[PDB]
RNA sequence: AGGAGUGGAGCCUGCGGCUUAAUUUGACUCAACACGGGAAACCUCACCCGGCCCGGACACGGACAGGAUUGACAGAUUGAUAGCUCUUUCUCGAUUCCGUGGGUGGUGGUGCAUGGCCGUUCUUAGUUGGUGGAGCGAUUUGUCUGGUUAAUUCCGAUAACGAACGAGACUCUGGCAUGCUAACUAGUUACGCGACCGGUCGGCGUAACUUCUUAGAGGGACAAGUGGCGUUCAGCCACCCGAGAUUGAGCAAUAACAGGUCUGUGAUGCCCUUAGAUGUCCGGGGCUGCACGCGCGCUACACUGACUGGCUCAGCGUGUCCUACGCCGGCAGGCGCGGGUAACCCGUUGAACCCCAUUCGUGAUGGGGAUCGGGGAUUGCAAUUAUUCCCCAUGAACGAGGAAUUCCCAGUAAGUGCGGGUCAUAAGCUUGCGUUGAUUAAGUCCCUGCCCUUUGUACAC
């Protein structure tokens, strides 16, 4: 889930790689 | 265990098809198979046999161990006691 | 015929009430000469345990209750009377006992 | 000679107990509510509550008749002195029971706990609950253990009003490397009986009826009728 | 401000420490130390010394009906009549064994891998969205200068309005009802009867009825009335009438502890162990050992007392093991008889301080009973490492306790017994209950600690 995966990572190393998962989720592709 | 003991457990295995034990190992006498003087660990040890066969459901509880027939536990006892499918058991009685 | 006697315990009151209400009223349609609900003095269970369940904090104890309602209806009428009555109103939480002659 | 009233009245509760215990044990895959023991001393019935009761009774009838044999033989009284009855709930969304275990069944069934707590959140809300409180605890992410609370709606937390507004279950879920624990509750709702939640309000809700317009007089009328 | 103390003595219990074959182990400020329902003679039981059993399901291959397994008397060895092993060499018809796989059961390890439960911050009064304002934004307002309250309890101001959790309300309990409902398992009053001097009867049976006794429904109290003090507001104080103008508990938020608990769990992950078994039964020790420290307590140190007679009163509870009655005994106890699964029997629960008399009179006393010798009697398979209990002896410290420190504001401290849990035998523990029943305070932030507002930061673990 990039929701969870975002809001659990978004400070630790895969911060920028969660980010980028939520963001393809968010507007479509 | 001797041959005579086991006999006696399938038989309420398959007009009811259910079989409860105590867990009590030392337990002398299973109080149901009575006139028999069969304990309860030769009930249970032998239940714990058949459940590796997979011809019983295990569930335990506080105490009391409880053990299902299978679907294909029927067929396997109609041959052992050698009886004809045209006796139906408690299944199709009401209704 | 005497001594006719009707035991209602319940755990709660409010059923046993109102079955003890029922079996009053339902006596009055029958017509009989009846002893009303008796109160006994009701008894409570004390059940009371330490809360933790290792031994660690401090000492704070549970106090558990059951408090067990009982009454008792009696009637002077003859037994195949009594045994219609008390079928009637079958209810949960409640049980009947009765004793004759 | 019979036993005492007080050995009596707690030992009709270790049965019921044990009952419920051994009932959650083998009926927790199809959505098991709760029994009602109506006793009687010609037939002490008992009363399944469940999700789907037409799949708790077999085929036809078949499932139910080993549970009959078994409580039959188990605890002591004779056959032909109680009678099962499978029912369908009222409500499964405001069962606790019910929805504890359908949270067991999606993250058991591989899924987010976000999106299986709010699923559980929107029935139950969407279901007519006052609010409800969906807490997973344990290795959720890792292996530092986390809860995550889940609230919505009301909830009360204190006095006697917890005791018939609430309703409790606490389910443990069995994962891969630990065991997630979840705590469900939920505040049920008004409706004086309907059989579903309390009759009583909640004891500091006060209702005010609206006044209605009486007519006003000018002269004095004095009406014969 | 005081009261009772504790810390001082003996003893009892729990921790360290010394030993030990083993003295199983968790827990160490509040938030360990009479806590693990932890008062363990065996079991419990983990620990130590030995000794059996498989309770190794299932699958594979071998042995395989020229047998794998089992009981084995007697002798030997043992602690055993443990066949556990050698001889004695027989049953036992594959119920098995050997290996390979792989399960199992573990009060074994991690509680810093977890669940659940519990403890603590904190029972302090805190906490938070929605929509609206203000800001580019982080953010802020609401959630406040103030008065008030046990309380973010409210008033009042007020860019906020409404709400929600916690508080309160709620639930149980205590106090009032000659109003109601009723009552042969509770009674009152009356009438006869019976007994002894119109009187005493817990003595007998009818009769009005519920005051007493039980338990339901419902009232009742709301800062309601009056007078002060109040932005005369929220509310505070005093009084009247009243049973009562604070009854005591239960429950208890968000967010947190690397709090405790795998030893409560067939809650549980990994790890260890699995047939000279960390599985399990059997038997015996140990858990209690004792130069010394530290905590809960009990008995006390006397005359406001002790010894002996007499008299007189409870409540919450338990009971298939509780006990009524007659006999034998100094007594603990023996005998038989009954009742009670219980407002019916124990039971009128004939409790102890307290009271009324006798003796002892300020001393290491007869206070105080520890420590010890003998018997006697119960519970148990078993009492020596006294299990307890009774009777004779012996008589220790102890002369009101430094530094320090705990708890408490009304049927409350404190004194005093009774009951429940544990319980075969068992309370100095704890949890409840009644009886007797006070001193002082009705205030503050000085100490202990918590919170809020103005400082400023080199702080942002």
């Amino acid at each position: 889930d990039p929701y969870e995966d975002f809001q659990e990572n978004w400070n630790t190393k895969h911060s920028s790689g969660v980010t980028r998962e939520l963001m393809r989720e968010l507007n479509g592709g | 265990m001797p041959k005579k003991n086991r006999i006696a457990i399938y038989e309420l295995l398959f007009k009811e098809g259910v079989m409860v034990a105590k867990k009590d190992v030392h337990m002398p006498k299973h109080p149901e198979l009575a006139d028999k003087n069969v304990p309860n660990l030769h009930v249970m040890k032998a239940m714990q046999s058949l459940k590796s066969r997979g011809y019983v459901k295990e569930q335990f509880a506080w105490r009391h161990f409880y053990w299902y027939l299978t679907n294909e536990g029927i067929q396997y006892l109609r041959d052992y006691l050698h009886l004809p499918p045209e006796i139906v058991p408690a299944t199709l009685r009401r209704s | 015929i005497h001594r006719i006697r009707i035991t209602l315990t319940s755990r709660n009151v409010k059923s046993l009430e109102k079955v003890c209400a029922d079996l009053i009223r339902g006596a009055k349609e029958k017509n009989l000469k009846v002893k009303g609900p008796v109160r006994m003095p009701t008894k409570t269970l004390r059940i009371t345990t330490r809360k933790t369940p290792c031994g660690e904090g401090s000492k704070t104890w549970d106090r558990f209750q059951m408090r067990i309602h009982k009454r008792l209806i009696d009637l002077h009428s003859p037994s195949e009377i009594v045994k219609q009555i008390t079928s009637i109103s079958i209810e949960p939480g409640v049980e009947v006992e009765v004793t004759i002659a | 000679v019979q036993i005492s009233k007080k050995r009596k009245f707690v030992a009709d509760g270790i049965f019921k107990a044990e009952l419920n215990e051994f009932l959650t044990r083998e009926l927790a895959e199809d959505g098991y509510s709760g029994v009602e023991v109506r006793v009687t001393p010609t037939r002490t019935e008992i009363i399944i509550l469940a999700t789907r009761t037409q799949n708790v009774l077999g085929e036809k009838g078949r499932r139910i008749r080993e549970l009959t044999a078994v409580v039959q033989k188990r605890f002591g009284f004779p056959e032909g002195s109680v009678e099962l009855y499978a029912e369908k709930v009222a409500t499964r969304g405001l069962c606790a029971i019910a929805q504890a275990e359908s949270l067991r069944y999606k993250l058991l069934g591989g899924l987010a706990v976000r999106r299986a707590c709010y699923g559980v959140l929107r029935f139950i809300m969407e279901s007519g609950a006052k609010g409800c409180e969906v807490v997973v605890s344990g290795k959720l992410r890792g292996q530092r253990a986390k809860s995550m609370k889940f609230v919505d709606g009301l909830m009360i937390h204190s006095g006697d009003p917890v005791n018939y507004y609430v309703d409790t279950a606490v389910r443990h879920v069995l994962l891969r490397q630990g065991v997630l624990g979840i705590k469900v509750k939920i505040m049920l709702p008004w409706d004086p009986t309907g059989k579903i939640g309390p009759k009583k309000p909640l004891p500091d809700h006060v209702s005010i009826v609206e006044p209605k317009d009486e007519i006003l007089p000018t002269t004095p009328i004095s009406e014969q009728k």
